[PDB]
């Protein structure tokens, strides 16, 4: 097992300052790239900055509502990573998770913050049945997804529980279930459940990469009938 | 492009 602890949220005011750390066991930290990405009800699933490898000069990429504010850093000999946020806004509010490798096999169990362009598209909600085959998809705004985006799947169950499932197209990460698939179907990518189980009702999400930052999809419901 | 090591 895997283990990433996310910890330093709170209750703050717009324009305070706060900085979240994540504590990472079971994998070699310093071999992966880390992320942080945030969860609102009003906007989902949102990417908010990459640190990459100390062969990288430790680069970093943010989204573009947080540039000039927020601050990605790690510590390679305590399996750390940090988010310094300066200036918050209540557009900050959520819940905030380290995640990282494959891209987004693993993630933490997040850590409350209350503070008080690109479209990928999936199906709002489908509904199946135990044994059926089910496939979820993912379009972008730009045209066709390739395996240039590296496409992503995660999936979310209660209570703000996320795994990753599916990275670069359509690698399973270690793991996941036989029956979890990922392919490029008609320029958009998609995840196959190839005989659903009643515990795969979850919201499943996917993440399509664009040269330097991510963009999540706004998730898909899926209830399992039967 | 992302991180791509297995
Ligand atoms: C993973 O694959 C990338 C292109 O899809 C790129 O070639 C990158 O350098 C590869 N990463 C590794 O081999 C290792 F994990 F860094």
């Amino acid at each position: 097992q895997v283990q990433l602890q996310e910890s330093g949220g709170g209750l703050v005011q717009p324009g305070g300052s706060m900085k979240l750390s994540c504590v990472a066991s079971g994998f070699t930290f310093s071999n992966y790239w880390m992320n942080w990405v945030r969860q609102s009800p009003e906007k989902g699933l949102e990417w908010v900055a990459e640190i990459r490898l100390k062969s990288n000069n430790y680069a970093t990429h943010y989204a573009e509502s947080v540039k000039g504010r927020f601050t990605i850093s790690r510590d390679d000999s305590k399996s750390s990573v940090y988010l310094q946020m300066n200036n918050l806004r209540a557009e900050d509010t959520g819940i905030y998770y380290c995640t990282g490798v494959g891209q987004f096999a693993y993630w933490g169990q997040g850590t409350t913050v209350t503070v008080s362009d690109i479209v990928v598209t999936q199906e709002s909600a489908l509904t199946t049945s135990p044994g059926e085959t089910v496939t979820l998809t993912c379009r972008s705004s730009t045209g066709a997804v390739t395996t240039s985006n590296y496409a992503n799947w995660v999936q979310e169950k209660p209570d703000h529980l996320f795994t990753g499932l599916i990275g670069g197209t359509n690698n399973r990460a270690p793991g996941v279930p036989a029956r979890f698939s990922g392919s490029l179907i008609g320029d958009k990518a998609a995840l196959t459940i190839t005989g659903a189980q009643t515990e795969d009702e979850a919201i499943y999400f996917c993440a399509l990469w664009y040269s330097n930052h991510w963009v999540f999809g706004g998730g898909t419901k899926l209830t399992v009938l039967g | 492009a992302p991180d791509t090591r297995p």
